[PDB]
RNA sequence: GGCAUUGCCGCGAAGCUACCAUCCGCUGGAUUAUGGCUGAACGCCUCUAAGUCAGAAUCCAUGCUAGAACGCGGUGAUGCUCCACACAAAGAUGGAUACGAAUAAGGCGUCCUUGUGGCGUCGCUGAACCAUAGCAGGCUAGCAACGGUGCACUUGGCGGAAAGGCCUUGGGUGCUUGCUGGCGAAUUGCAAUGUCAGCGUGGGGAUAAAUCAUUUGUAUACGACUUAGAUGUACAACGGGGUAUUGUAAGCGCUGAGAUUAAGCCUUUGUUGUCUGAUUUG
C-alpha cells in the first residue's frame, strides 16, 4: 500500500489531535477556527440538487450519509502562544474561575477516591478585588502573536455517559489581539453554540482514530484524515421534526423508533455529511474548516433535500413514524 | 510594474505604446508581453498575426 | 430437547465483511532544456560573463501520519511536620568590557538647510579600557570633597528568543588610597597551594494523589487503552416499556401469534441491592 502512512503501529491517542489551522485574517470578526463532534449513527438520504451540466442535474438522487452528534460546547480559558525560532510556546493557561464537574473530572483518573481539592488555590484565589488574570492576560495582550482558547464538552448532555469531558483548544481568526483575547475573556464561563460557527454547503473535516480490530502490523486504530465532506444539514438539537426537509413536511425524530443502534435520542444539534466519517461508532471526531479558500462552482452549490431516513435500521428498516407505522399495522394482537 | 506609462495609441489602429525611464523595465514588460503570446503545438507561421514590438526608441526627439 | 462433529429446507437480527455498496483523496515555491530582458567581453551583436523575467510528471515548501520512550513550554494539587544521624550554617583567584552595516569603505566630533552634504579627525591592534596600596589586607588621628563605593531597606520603568537581567529613585549603614597621621606583623626559622569553592539519609505523623484490584467497552493474545464505582438522572438487575429477530406456538377458528432480545439495541417516574479493600509516591 501507500508509504504515506509510516510507521505501522497504533494511534496512541483515543481522541485525535488537530494538526492544521486556517491561516488567519486581521480584518475578520473573531472566529472560531474549528470544532469537534461525536459521530453517532450511519444513515441514507434521498434528495435532489442543482448541478448544471452534470448528469444528475435537477434529478432525484439517493446516497448514504453519516450523522454526528454535536453538543453545544462550553469554554473556560485562553492561552496565547508566543512564537519563537524553535516553535510556538505557551505563556499561561487561564480559566473560568468556576469549572463544570466533568472538566474537574479530567484532572483525576480516580475520581471517587480523590479529595476534590483540585482548583481551590487557583479558582478560589481569583475570588478577590481582582488582578487575578489581569497581569497575565495583559501580558498575552502584549506578546503572543497567535491565540488559542480552551474548549470542553458537556457529556452529561449526551446519552453515552462517561461523566468525563474532553479538553481541546481552538484558535481565533479575528485580529488586533485585543478583541481576540477580550472576546473569549467575555466568553469565560460561557458556552458557544454552533450557530455562528458553520453553515450549510461548507466543506470541512472530521477525522479520528479508526476501529481497533485486533492483532494478527496492527491493523486499524489510526487517526486518518479525510477532507472535503459537504455538510448537507446543520442540525439543531431543539428542532422539532428533526428530519423536516424541503419536501417531506411530516414530523419525524431523527432518532428512529426504539432508538438508534446503541443510542438514546439526540439532545443537541448534529451535522449530517455525505460519505464516510472515519473510526468506529460512538466516536469523538475533529472538524477543521477548509484550511483555505476553496471557492468554485463545486463548493458554491446548494443542497435540496427530499427525504431523511428516520426508519429504525436495526434489522431491515421498514416504517418511519409510529403514527404512520400504527396506521399500516392497524390493531395488533392486544392493541385496539 | 511602476514606472511604465501605458497607452492604447490613437491615430494607429492595432498598436499600443509603452514607455518609461528604465530600458530594463520597459523592454522587460515588453518582452513579458511578447512571451505570453507563445503559439506552440501547432503550425508556426500559420498566423503571423501576433504580438510584436514595432518601435524601439526615445521619447525626445529632438534629444 | 439429544446425537446425527454447529441435524438439513427455510428466517434471521447482530458481529464481521464486498470495486459485489458508498465517500474521499493536497497548493505554492525553487528549478533544467526553451524563449528572452539588459549589456560587455567584442567600438557589430549576443539570454551571460555581473545582473537578470517566465517555466517541469522534479526538489522544497503547502497539506497528511507518527512525535525524540536521556527533545521542550503552559498551568492543576499537596510537598509539610517529629525523632535518630550525615554534607554544609573535564577544572575559578581582578573585570565575559554589549550599535549596526560595508570592507573598491566606516566611526567619532562638529558646521549649517539636513544632506547620499561641509569641515576636522580616527584606525595601520585588546599591548586597549576600566579596576588595582592597607594582617589575604589590622587597629586608630585628622585635612580637604558631598564624591566613589558596599549592604539592606526602596521608588520607578524596561526585558518573554532561554525573559530571571538591567537601569533607576529615595534614606540609613560601612568603606575609603584624593591628602597627612600614629600602633600591630617576626619564631611559619632560606621553597616545597599553604588557604580563603540550608544539605540527604529512615522511621513516624498529616496532604494530595497514583496504582493494583473491580466493573465497563469504543480496545485488546498477553499487554495496553477508554468509562463507572463518595449517596447519585452513581451503579447493577427485574419489570414497566420502545424498535426489531422470529413465522402462528401447550392446549379448547382461539393467534402476523409464539420463543429470544445486548451478553458488541434503546428510555428507564417503579421495584430489589451495592457504595470502599490493599500497595506505593510526592
Amino acid at each position: 500500500g501507500h508509504l504515506g502512512f509510516l510507521p505501522r503501529k497504533r494511534a496512541a491517542s483515543i481522541r485525535a489531535r488537530v494538526k492544521a489551522f486556517p491561516k488567519d485574517d486581521r480584518s475578520k470578526p473573531v472566529a472560531l477556527t474549528s470544532f469537534l463532534g461525536y459521530k453517532a449513527g450511519m444513515t441514507t438520504i434521498v434528495r435532489d440538487l442543482d448541478r448544471p451540466g452534470s448528469k444528475f442535474h435537477k434529478r432525484e438522487v439517493v446516497e448514504a450519509v453519516t450523522v454526528v452528534d454535536t453538543p453545544p460546547v462550553v469554554v473556560v480559558g485562553v492561552v496565547g502562544y508566543v512564537e519563537t525560532p524553535r516553535g510556538l510556546r505557551s505563556l499561561t493557561t487561564v480559566w473560568a474561575e468556576h469549572l463544570s464537574d466533568e472538566v474537574k473530572r479530567r484532572f483525576y483518573k480516580n475520581w471517587y477516591k480523590s479529595k476534590k481539592k483540585a482548583f481551590t488555590k487557583y479558582s478560589a484565589k481569583y475570588a478577590q478585588d481582582g488582578a487575578g488574570i489581569e497581569r497575565e492576560l495583559a501580558r498575552i495582550k502584549k506578546y503572543a502573536s497567535v491565540v488559542r482558547v480552551l474548549v470542553h464538552t458537556q457529556i452529561r448532555k449526551t446519552p453515552l455517559a462517561q461523566k468525563k469531558a474532553h479538553l481541546a483548544e481552538i484558535q481565533l481568526n479575528g485580529g488586533s489581539i485585543s478583541e481576540k483575547v477580550d472576546w473569549a475573556r467575555e466568553h469565560f464561563e460561557k458556552t458557544v453554540a454552533v450557530d455562528s460557527v458553520f453553515e450549510q454547503n461548507e466543506m470541512i473535516d472530521a477525522i479520528a482514530v479508526t476501529k481497533g480490530h485486533g492483532f494478527e502490523g496492527q491493523r486499524g486504530y489510526h487517526s486518518r484524515t479525510s477532507i472535503n465532506h459537504k455538510i448537507y444539514r446543520v442540525g439543531k438539537g431543539d428542532d422539532e421534526a428533526n428530519g423536516a426537509t424541503s419536501f417531506d413536511r411530516t414530523k419525524k425524530t431523527i432518532t428512529p423508533m426504539g432508538g438508534f443502534v446503541h443510542y438514546g435520542e439526540i439532545k443537541n444539534d448534529f451535522i449530517m455529511v455525505k460519505g464516510c466519517i472515519p473510526g468506529n461508532r460512538k466516536r469523538i471526531v475533529t472538524l477543521r474548516k477548509s484550511l483555505y479558500t476553496n471557492t468554485s462552482r463545486k463548493a458554491l452549490e446548494e443542497v435540496s433535500l427530499k427525504w431523511i431516513d428516520t426508519a429504525s435500521k436495526f434489522g431491515k428498516g421498514r416504517f418511519q413514524t409510529p403514527a404512520e407505522k400504527h396506521a399500516f399495522m392497524g390493531t395488533l394482537k392486544k392493541d385496539l | 510594474r511602476d514606472g511604465v506609462t501605458i497607452e492604447f495609441s490613437t491615430n494607429v489602429k492595432d498598436e499600443i505604446v509603452l514607455s518609461g525611464n528604465s530600458v530594463e523595465d520597459v523592454s522587460q514588460n515588453a518582452a513579458d508581453l511578447q512571451q505570453i503570446c507563445r503559439v506552440r503545438n501547432k503550425d508556426i507561421r500559420k498566423f503571423l498575426d501576433g504580438i510584436y514590438v514595432s518601435h524601439k526608441g526615445f521619447i525626445t526627439e529632438d534629444l
